């Protein structure tokens, strides 16, 4: 829940909670917010020689 | 005052959109020889299941401009319930019930058993279009199976099985112009790409592209998910784990 | 089967009855050696110097300018034959409307020019799939409710990409190779029968 | 105002009122709408020769 | 309870970030010793000015990283908030008035007073800014003057005045192994991109960045409406005109 | 003045003083013409074959084997000369720390290899900027509230960015060139003062 | 010692590998 | 005629725009 924003979304547990208190009840609105900026952080590393 | 013919405010909307015949035929379950009648007046007003298919037509094209993304979902909707409510309000209209409400939901309902049936029968070719062995119309979801997949710039740029050839312009692929003797059908066919550029190629497109979109692990998954009949919250929510890994 | 440079090339029964004869039935004989003339050629100032010279030694090769000068001979009749075969499609050829298999000059002539990148990239007739490993979709996140483009169909290259990677393609050809103007002139002083030379120093003009 | 929507975004007048009618009153909502599918709308042409 | 000092809370939220003591001297008005300090205990709890400081650093720390955003812009201010408080709240504070919202008003009006006069300094080298006559530091807005425009990747592909390096590893420039004879210095410096590459690879950046990114015709003006003082809502309203030609 | 190549090469007073002598003072002799023995050379089987003969016409160039046996005698000894003060910064020369004129071997060693492309895209330490025509923002249209970064380095390239024109740049030098894997072996087995044809042999095995 | 009809009967029988 | 001169006393005076 709150970890899994920390480790995916590299945020602190306290910035995390905070993201969670702000569209706090629903789970969706929370869930999108959390998808919107996942999807921001993109496959960067290709396939280099 | 004088008010337009069902045939006159097909052609203002059909129009509008910059649509040709064919191309709005091709769009709707409609034939191009009878649109052009309808607009004219040669045809009588038609059946509700005409006007149904004639706004699908239009659904599956403001779509492709507009888009079909949350807020203009919406405003396409609204838009195709007007010309809806309008082409009942013509005035060579022969509809009994001038219900909007009604008519809305009908054409609600016949969208909804019409995608049904047109799931059902992408389901018979699953394979062929998961594996883009597909001719696939420019802006409309009107597919024709093929032998191969020729339509995929990737499968092109992948198969060494033919030449692939690019416009005869930029098209010196002898670079070493040292050879003063000329060969067999050398100079016929002095465009192609060697192996080395068609993939020097594909390398620079999936760069690109990998920068850009997000990339697909499960391939099959994915597709097996998006195509299958499933409430779309259910479906949205399940396509944004396969994706994202969640 | 005589000295099997077949297998020392890395060929086939299905391959070299598209090349030149076999017709499924491997075990005339002058026809055959065609189907491997342009493979080493395929596979320069020092080069072609010793590529003829390389299957020279095979016309040699039981069961001296004997034949360097009576096979040689049987090769400008059946290329010119053909060229006067190729002359009654060549719109075809200039078009690109041609399926011309790997290493290998057999044809087969087709209504839209499908094996041309640059036609692909340029065309507004049908739509361009990729991989089903990209999302192509841009709006995705936004979509709550999917149509059947949607569902069947995240991914096609849209307009802005077609365009995209056809500049990057093209960037990429500028800096290597060069240009070629006179698309049509470029490619009918050479269809033409005129000799090697003759031409040689008439294209370069041109670039 | 809805000619200027017609000419940029590319839609009919009939659909240009639609897309006045939703999120109307508030210009600024109307006018983020308009400017979100204008910024999409890419310089694809590109300098080439 | 056991609760924690200034200074530990200090470290608890620099290392949740990741940031080094050098990394958030730079982001903050803190000098790297006396931050070290105060995480200790060396130095006694800090003036309300070294709070704001520090908590300025981290602003533009999360807004680097979140993002500044709208949905995220608020979730950074009432996580600085939260900050904030905990500070004012620590075992070893010095701070009479404990009150919130004052506290918070405090801070922002602070930041106000801050970029005005940050503004006001940037206006003043306002050509060297937009010229790139900047050294700036990743993920920071700490500017440092220099000579020419050496971190702009457009300024270097231009300039013909230097040659041009790629690491020594894809640097086999000499892509004719023809000569039997070796230049003076010619094997020494093989790297260097020939004005035809380092314009191949100019072009390959715009196409793509054409393609992701808005094209801005106006530099200047939309520079100069950007970088000055104005109500933001006005400000957005202005610049996206500029863009989008509105 | 003498025979006023300057002109018919396209150089001037402060590019002479920094290529031989000049020293901002145009009107020794031996040293100035070494300002113009790779100048041919950067502006191979036929070239470098006739490039030597070109300025061998204007050693004879009023106020043989004469001056190819007894100047060029003179090139051998400052070329080694320097090349023993290169030794000195040999690491900054393969770390690239050093600023190269175009067509220009006068160097002045920097403290960052700031004139290297691969550097400058692979380093955290400093922000990399582009053109003020490309707003680099991406979430820009959703920035209700815009901080100093937004305001005055809206042009600045992210990661993701980076390390796509990085991959985009080494795609492409892959197709044209050939890769050296031993960077540090291939740079010390041409920076010593063994022959010509020595190392030629020697460096193609790495290949 | 046939390091060549491996690298790339014919050709062994007699800038390949520059490429 | 000088077509090289004005196309690239020294060089003029004995692949350059193949490139």
């Amino acid at each position: 829940t709150k970890e899994f924003l920390k480790i995916k979304l590299e945020c602190s547990d306290m910035y995390a909670q905070k993201l969670i208190d702000e569209a706090q009840g629903d789970e969706n609105k929370l869930y999108d917010l959390f998808i919107q900026k996942l999807a921001e952080r993109h496959t960067r590393p290709a396939i280099v020689e | 005052m004088i008010y337009m013919t069902f045939g006159e405010i097909l052609k203002k909307e059909r129009v509008s959109w910059k649509l040709s015949v064919k191309e709005l035929s091709t769009l709707s379950g409609v034939s191009q020889t009878y649109i052009s009648k309808l607009e004219n007046g040669k045809r009588n007003f038609p059946s509700l299941e005409t006007i149904f298919n004639l706004l699908i037509g239009f659904k599956t094209h403001i779509e492709y401009k507009m888009g079909s993304e949350s807020p203009f979902y919406e405003i396409n909707n609204s838009y195709l319930d007007e010309i809806l409510i309008m082409f009942i309000n013509s005035s060579n209209s022969t509809i009994s019930d001038r219900d909007p409400n009604e008519l809305i939901t009908q054409f609600n309902e016949y969208y909804d058993v019409t995608i049904k049936k047109k799931q059902n029968e992408n389901s018979k070719i699953e394979s062929d279009i998961f594996s883009n062995k597909i001719k696939l119309v420019k802006g409309t979801t009107k597919k024709e199976v093929i032998e191969k997949p020729y339509f995929d710039l990737n499968w092109l740029l992948t198969q060494n099985e033919y030449e692939v050839f690019f416009d005869r312009s930029f098209l010196l692929d002898n670079n070493f112009l040292n050879k003063k003797h000329f060969t067999e059908k050398d100079m016929y066919y002095y465009n192609v790409l060697n192996d080395n550029d068609l993939k020097t190629i594909k390398d620079l497109i999936v760069v690109f592209l990998l920068n850009k979109y997000n990339y697909i692990k499960n391939k099959d998954d994915f597709f097996n998910i998006f195509t299958n009949s499933e409430d779309d919250k259910t479906k949205r929510d399940a396509l944004y784990k396969i994706l994202y890994e969640t």
